[PDB]
């Protein structure tokens, strides 16, 4: 028994309305439950048995459907609705969940605040060298981060991590770390972090010079 | 009010065994069916096992059958999940959950289970101070080479809360790396000290790292 959830991702401006689709391979009567999952939090039951809402859940949340097709609609999405949504089946064993839907809140375009950090003398002592770049409080999530060493673009030893959407201001932050051996770090002078983002035609550049 | 608290999660070698525990309060424990639901790194939820209110009828996900055993102590208000013959596919955040018939009405906070041959390793903590002038200054620390997850990061032992960004760990060759940033008024640093505090429970380590000008 396979549960197929669509769309996988959703981008909603506040005030706007959305609906999630949950599909079962075979009829599951009304044995379908809905959950919400916020960042660093456990799932929570939104609607049980296709359409029965739970005490304390906003009326904006309305589950529908029977047999093979179920919906979860949300009227006038609030900033607080962001996160992950899952449908679950309790008709047959094993119980299954849908792939989930990541609901994102749309907001005003925000340019990132880029900061560059050279390697600390403590990491250099151990024979390693990380060049760290922080790109904080930007919207939309899509951002292209590149590393240039003496002008030549580099991807080996680059690792990125995006935070989940911020609860208070719906922005995103991201961290880009370029890791190289100490010996290799000492072979080059300029280290730059380049961020291409929809908030400017020209990328944002942050530079450090080992020679200065 | 319902309280569910799982414990016992950690790093286990493949083909190993681990016992998870879930303490329950604020409800008639024996009057409700309990489940174990795991969240895989993909963020996908997977129902693992269910035990009946009296503990007479046990149900397991087929891939987990014969390897795991869900049990409960109604007198002790504790739920159990003894796991054996563990594989990489069993790496997840394990949640214990109270049923409302077919739905999981209440959930715990989660207990991480890492199934890997990689050894426990403490983080190496590096200060991120700006290279040698705005109203604000951004500092940070790099938490490199740790295993398994998780780690905790505070600035000034919890005192500094605004302008703090803690980035999810990235797994590169059996080691995690994470970074944390803090934006403080330019006027206050280095005039006032900014220290990042790193806690790694798997190796019982804690690191306090001062952020000094370059």
């Amino acid at each position: 028994l396979v549960m197929t959830q669509t769309p996988a991702t959703l981008s909603v401006t506040p005030g706007d309305s959305v609906s999630l689709s949950c599909r079962a391979s075979q009829s599951i009567s009304n044995h379908l439950h809905w959950y919400q999952q916020k960042s660093h939090e456990s799932p929570r039951l939104l609607i049980k048995y296709a359409s029965q809402s739970i005490s304390g859940i906003p009326s904006r949340f309305s589950g529908s459907g029977s047999g093979t097709d179920f919906t979860l609609s949300i009227n006038s999405v609030e900033t607080e609705d962001f996160g992950m949504y899952f449908c679950q089946q309790s008709n047959s064993w094993p119980h299954t969940f849908g792939g989930g839907t990541k609901l994102e809140i749309k907001r005003a375009d925000a340019a990132p605040t880029v900061s560059i950090f050279p390697p600390s003398s403590e990491q250099l002592t151990s024979g390693g060298a990380s060049v760290v770049c922080f790109l904080n409080n930007f919207y939309p999530k899509d951002i292209n981060v590149k590393w240039k060493i003496d002008g030549s673009e580099r991807q080996n030893g680059v690792l990125n991590s995006w935070t989940d959407q911020d609860s208070k201001d719906s922005t995103y932050s991201m961290s880009s770390t370029l890791t190289l051996t100490k010996d290799e770090y000492e072979r080059h002078n300029s280290y730059t972090c380049e961020a291409t983002h929809k908030t400017s035609t020209s990328p944002i550049v942050k530079s450090f010079n080992r020679n200065e | 009010e319902v309280q569910l608290e799982e414990s016992g999660g950690g790093l286990v070698k493949p083909g190993g065994s681990l016992k998870l525990s879930c303490a329950a309060s604020g409800f008639a424990f024996s009057s409700y069916d309990m489940s174990w639901v795991r969240q895989i790194p993909e963020k996908r939820l997977e129902w693992v096992a269910k035990v009946s209110s009296g503990g007479g009828s046990t149900y397991y996900l087929d891939t987990v059958q014969g390897r795991f055993t869900i049990s409960r102590d109604n007198a002790k208000n504790t739920l159990y999940l003894q796991m054996s013959s563990l594989n990489s596919e069993d790496t997840a955040m394990y949640y214990c959950a109270r049923h409302n018939y077919g739905s999981f009405a209440y959930w715990g906070q989660g207990t991480l289970v890492t199934v890997s041959a990689a050894k426990t390793t403490p983080p190496s903590v590096y200060p991120l101070a700006p290279g040698s002038t705005n109203s604000m200054v951004t500092l940070g620390c790099l938490v490199k080479g740790y295993f398994p997850e998780p780690v905790t990061v505070t600035w000034n032992s919890g005192s500094l809360s605004s302008g703090v960004h803690t980035f999810p760990a990235v797994l590169q060759s059996d080691l995690y790396t994470l970074s944390s940033s803090v934006t403080v008024p330019s006027s206050t640093w280095p005039s006032e000290t900014v220290t990042c505090n790193v806690a790694h429970p798997a190796s019982s380590t804690k690191v306090d790292k001062k952020i000094v000008p370059r």
